[PDB]
């Protein structure tokens, strides 16, 4: 997943903050839902 | 699951979005300063030299015009061309065939 | 005098300048004046931010042909309005060159200054 | 890597308050995966991305 730093910090870019803070439900849906034998999950919070 | 930091220390800056912005801000006031100080020193130069001193730097530029080539081929040395082919084949051709 | 005059040793153009105001509101404005060698303040550390320099100058030329001078010559005080509208000297326009075609002192201050009176035209001519 | 040191690139645990923390070891084994791939290279034969 490509993640990011910055949640809301610079401003003026929509809905990408809320886009990408979104995606880290995903690391604990993968304890909680059935699908953790088919997908796993890493994150990479990408830098400048 | 596995996270993964490739920040490189960038959440170690506090106020990452006003310290980005002061950078920005002490590069154009900079850029700003010289461009303004360059305008000024060329007109400056303009009135004293007028453009009587400012047409000696202008230099006249040579624009191509297509020369179409037949690219005939180039033919090299008589020794240059002994050397492709053994020395035995010189008059063992029947240049007629 | 009507005629044909080439006595161009004896032609000259002693002006007094009108008196031309600066205010220097901004550091690029600061950034500017120095860059001019003739602007020389007698403390080179004076601070110009949010000051009124006036410019009394005079501009001595002489002349080679019609055209251009074979030396020009701005010259004159550069003073500052005090918090007390008492204006002091604080530095000096010494502009001297040989060969121009004109001054860039007064057309640098033309541009960049005013004159502390302003024409301002009605909208239409009132015949009297 | 220094102690009390966060490298530039790093992992991070989950702890059981919630939070994602810097972890050493797990930051260990990336960069000494990086360090592998920086001299031997890495191979992704049979790997479908």
């Amino acid at each position: 997943l490509p993640m990011s730093p910055n949640h809301g910090t610079f401003g003026g870019d929509g809905m990408y903050s809320e886009s990408k803070l979104s995606l880290e439900t995903l690391f604990n849906r993968w304890h909680s839902e059935s699908w953790a034998n088919q997908l796993t999950v890493c994150g990479a919070i990408i830098g400048w | 699951p596995v996270m993964a930091d490739l920040n490189g220390g960038l959440q170690f800056v506090p106020e990452l979005k006003e310290f980005t912005a002061k950078l920005r801000k002490e590069l154009v006031e900079t850029s700003e300063v010289r461009k303004a100080v360059s305008i000024e020193t060329a007109l400056e130069h303009k009135v004293v030299n007028g453009n009587s001193a400012d047409a000696a730097y202008a230099q006249v530029e040579i624009q191509p015009r297509a020369n179409i080539q037949l690219d005939f081929p180039e033919l090299k040395p008589y020794k240059q061309v002994k050397q492709i082919a053994p020395a035995e084949l010189e008059g063992l051709l029947d240049l007629e065939r | 005098y009507r005629g044909n005059y080439t006595d161009f040793e004896n032609t000259f153009q002693k002006t007094v300048e009108p008196v031309y105001q600066m205010h220097i509101k901004t550091s690029k404005d600061i950034a500017v004046l120095r860059s001019k060698e003739w602007f020389q303040l007698d403390d080179e550390d004076f601070d110009l931010l949010n000051k009124t320099l006036t410019f009394e100058t005079e501009t001595e030329v002489t002349f080679k042909n019609a055209n251009i001078f074979s030396s020009v010559k701005c010259f004159g005080p550069i003073k500052v309005e005090l918090p007390t509208k008492e204006t002091v000297e604080i530095g000096i326009v010494d502009y001297e060159a040989g060969a121009s075609h004109g001054n860039p002192v007064v057309d640098f201050l033309k541009r960049n200054g005013s004159t502390l009176e302003q024409k301002v035209n009605l909208e239409n001519p009132i015949p009297i | 890597i220094p102690r009390e040191t966060i490298p530039f690139l790093h992992l991070r645990k989950k702890t059981p308050a919630g939070d994602w923390k810097y972890d050493r070891q797990l930051s260990s084994l990336f960069l000494d995966g990086l360090e592998k791939a920086a001299f031997n290279g890495v191979t992704f034969k049979d790997k479908y991305v």
